[PDB]
RNA sequence: CGCGGCACAUCCACCUUGUGGUGGGUGUGGGUAGGGGAGCGUCCCUCAUUCAGCGAAGCCACCGGGUGACCGGUGGUGGA
RNA sequence: AUGCCGUGGUGUAAAGCGUGGCAGUGAGACGGCGGGGGAUAAGCUCCGUACGUCGAAAGGGAAACAGCCCAGAUCGCCGGC
RNA sequence: GAGGAGGGUGGUGAUGGCGUGCCUUUUGAAGAAUGAGCCUGCGAGUCAGGGACAUGUCGCAAGGUUAACCCGUGUGGGGUA
């Protein structure tokens, strides 16, 4: 069995026991979070249907909070002495899937 | 009655008098909507401005 | 004071050229050339990341375009079936389950075939 | 992560296909689909899959009447005058496999990987191929009605 | 004469809407 | 204390004519761009006194 | 090669005409028309100056208008 | 448009109600010449404090950190 | 017809104005529309245009392609229109 | 940890896509315009002055402040011209 998880704006496809990174959700680790479904496929039913699918959820634990890796932006145009450096490290979520 | 101007397209490259009646009636991007009021001061402006809005008479 | 330059010069010369290996000739090797290198290599890795957004979404419709045809159906009306009976599975998941389940994927394309209207041709 | 093929995952048939009464346009596009493997749904531009393409009967194939006289083969030697012509028609007397194989390899990408499709590209002429040890399933041309 | 004719009927395509530099 | 280029000790002539050599025109040798030439803006000998009043 | 050496050459413009409209409220010795010859007449409450130059006598508002065929300018206090 | 980080202007709330801080809306943030603002690193002096022949500087490598200039840890070399 | 000047309404934060500090610029280019010079030639040359872009503008389209068409890049995403 | 299966560092990169060096100077340069073989070290808005204008800030305030000079071990005290 299996479920496509809506969260941050993005979809995942999870199972019971993945650990899947997220955007940053504002809870803290050991708690638990309910998450929508966008598909549930439990063998050959796929159940398809937002009157049925907006009672169906996804119960994860969250396991802490890490970092992006570091990007480095350092933009240039050719001939103008135009230089900007710059660097970001993107939060993420790591989450345990538990419910489907 | 009462209006709603949703823009449609870029004021990159358009007039003054076009770009200066957009900041009149509120609009600050494309897909950005509005609601306003049918008088006559309004509709001279969508007639300035009709190639970049769709107008709808919405509520 | 007289301020000798190499203390701190030495500090901007070593993480460019740390930056560069694994180039080749003299643009892993000399500090004027791995900085010339470097200023094409991160302005690339800019434009890269905003345009893998819209590779990886190319790579996606190419295979449900081809697990669709299977399914005697194109690519064309099963956007617009998933759109009509609500199913809002994104590209990247929708050509994930068109390899690891492709029972799964025929049951989409049967939700998609059916809400499609009965004469596309005719207007709306 | 997306489904990237491994080595060891691309599982290659064989197909043939008559070309009686097919246009040379139409089969040399379902020849170039069919190797490099646009139809699998784990298709990945720079992996060598899809499968191997025998295409018999090659002199029978649906080529205009004013196509064999007017339209015409250009090759240059690199010597001055080097440019040597001949036209569809004429070939189709001498190489009839060349003028199918021609048209199927300007369909395929300007790379060092369409290099390696191309080996499994087989062209004859006549009805008969020798590669019976394989078992090829035939091959027609399908458009899914939309 | 032939490169200024055939530089100037490129601007009558469907993107270049009947315009071009030059 | 520094010296400026016209008190670093020789350096009057010109040290070859100005065309026809392939080498970048110089003036003089003992401008700042040469090793032991003058020091441009360098120190001088100063006063840091200030004038505070009394009152404060 | 020839020359234009008959030609070649102009004066300043003047900056000539029409300086307050209709309607406008103005003040006293205010400059309306600025003129050659009387394009202009003057009406009520405005005198023409030396060279034609259709001034305001009194503060008020300018109208135009027309008197026997002839346009004049004129303020109404 | 969606989800998440930053910055600036303005508005609304307060805590010594602008020397400021916190919170919440809305708006804005391509940029050469050029203008304004705020910072990083090297060196010397003064006051305070703290390391160092149980190994300072300088150098080399690996692992890490910051919005940038850049930083820190650990080890090798080394000798104030 | 437009444009211009005045005035009454309504709209619109980063409009306008006065006086100080510090500037840079004063070689423009092509495209649309109106005109002169030239042969109603020029990737010509000289003006007009609360016209546009480039200059100083990345991204998508025009095969390639400063000035054309779409659109103005705070950063991240293996989302969507 | 003996070998394999899964993950993870570090090195490498078959293959696919995209992709016209840096500076200076120009309407516009990847330009077949200029400068640069390479590395290390050096090489360009400073200083004087009771100067000038404008500002931030501190002291005193209808007043503010001394110059040369004098006395002191000094950065302290006098000194109204
Ligand atoms: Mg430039
Ligand atoms: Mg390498
Ligand atoms: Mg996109
Ligand atoms: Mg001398
Ligand atoms: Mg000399
Ligand atoms: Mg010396
Ligand atoms: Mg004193
Ligand atoms: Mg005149
Ligand atoms: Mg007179
Ligand atoms: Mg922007
Ligand atoms: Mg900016
Ligand atoms: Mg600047
Ligand atoms: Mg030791
Ligand atoms: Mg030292
Ligand atoms: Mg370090
Ligand atoms: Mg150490
Ligand atoms: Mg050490
Ligand atoms: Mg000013
Ligand atoms: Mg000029
Ligand atoms: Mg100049
Ligand atoms: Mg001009
Ligand atoms: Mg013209
Ligand atoms: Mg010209
Ligand atoms: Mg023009
Ligand atoms: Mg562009
Ligand atoms: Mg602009
Ligand atoms: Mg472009
Ligand atoms: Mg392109
Ligand atoms: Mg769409
Ligand atoms: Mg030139
Ligand atoms: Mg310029
Ligand atoms: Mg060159
Ligand atoms: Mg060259
Ligand atoms: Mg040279």
């Amino acid at each position: 069995t299996y479920a496509i998880v809506k969260t941050g704006g993005k979809q995942y496809k999870v199972a019971v026991g993945d650990v899947v990174k997220v955007e940053k959700l504002e809870s803290e680790q050991g708690e638990k979070v309910s998450l929508p479904v966008a598909l549930v496929v439990d063998g050959a039913t796929v159940t398809t249907d937002a009157k049925a699918l907006a009672k169906v959820a996804v119960t994860g634990e969250v396991l802490g909070h890490t970092k992006g890796p570091k990007i480095r932006i350092h933009k240039f145009k050719n001939k103008t002495g135009y230089h900007k450096r710059q660097g970001h490290r993107q939060q993420l979520t790591v989450l345990k899937v538990t419910g489907i | 009655s009462q209006l709603k101007i949703t823009q449609v397209r870029s004021t990159i490259g358009a007039r003054w008098k076009q770009r200066e009646s957009l900041r009149t009636l509120g609009l600050r991007r494309i897909r950005h909507s509005v609601i306003r009021e049918d008088n006559a001061a309004t509709r001279g402006l969508i007639a300035v401005v009709r190639h970049l809005v769709e107008v709808e008479p919405a509520q | 004071a007289r301020v000798k330059r190499a203390v701190n010069a030495h500090k901007k010369r070593r993480s460019i050229l740390k930056a560069s290996r694994g180039y080749r000739g003299q643009r892993s090797r000399l500090y004027r050339k791995a900085k010339e290198q470097q200023l094409h290599s991160l302005n690339y890795a800019y434009r890269d990341r905003r345009a893998r957004k819209g590779e990886f979404r190319k790579l996606w419709i190419a295979r449900i375009n081809a697990a669709a045809r299977l399914n005697d159906i194109t690519y064309n009306r099963l956007i617009q079936g998933l759109k009509a009976a609500g199913v809002e599975v994104d590209r990247k998941n929708l050509a994930d389950i068109a390899i690891s389940d492709p029972a799964a994927f025929t049951a989409l394309v049967d939700v998609a075939r059916a809400a499609l209207p009965e004469d596309v041709n005719a207007p709306s | 992560p997306t489904y990237a093929p491994k080595a060891g995952d691309t599982t290659r048939s064989w197909y043939v296909i008559d070309a009686t009464d097919v246009v040379l346009g139409r089969l040399a596009v379902a020849a170039a689909n069919l190797l490099r493997g646009k139809h699998k749904p784990t298709f990945a531009p720079n992996v060598d899959g899809g499968d191997f393409v025998i295409v018999i009967n090659a002199d029978k194939v649906a080529i205009s009447g004013d196509k064999l006289q007017h339209k015409m083969v250009y090759r240059h030697s690199g010597y001055p005058g080097g440019l040597h012509k001949r036209t569809i028609g004429e070939l189709m007397q001498r190489h009839p496999d060349r003028v199918v194989e021609k048209a199927i390899l300007g369909m395929l990408p300007k790379n060092r990987l369409s290099r390696q499709i191309q080996r499994k590209l087989r062209v004859y002429a006549g009805p008969e191929h020798p590669h019976s040890a394989q078992q090829p399933v035939p091959y027609e041309l399908k458009q899914v009605a939309q | 004469a032939k490169r200024g004719r055939k530089k100037r009927d490129r601007k009558y395509s469907k993107a270049n809407h009947g315009k071009r530099p030059n | 204390s520094t010296k400026t280029r016209g008190e670093v000790s020789g350096g009057g002539r010109k040290p070859y004519r100005q065309k026809g050599t392939g080498r970048a025109r110089q003036g003089s040798t003992r401008a700042p761009q040469f090793t032991g030439g003058g020091v441009v803006h360098g120190p001088k000998p100063r006063d840091y006194s200030q004038r505070t009043p009394k009152k404060m | 090669g020839a020359s234009s050496s008959r030609n070649g050459r102009d004066s300043a413009a003047q900056r000539l005409g029409v300086k307050r409209y209709g309607g406008q409220v103005v003040k006293a010795g205010e400059i309306l028309v600025r003129q050659r010859g009387t394009k202009f007449h003057p009406g009520v409450n405005v005198g023409r100056g030396g060279d034609d130059t259709l001034f305001a006598k009194t503060a008020g508002a300018v109208e135009f208008g027309i008197k026997r065929g002839r346009k004049t300018v004129s303020i109404v206090g």
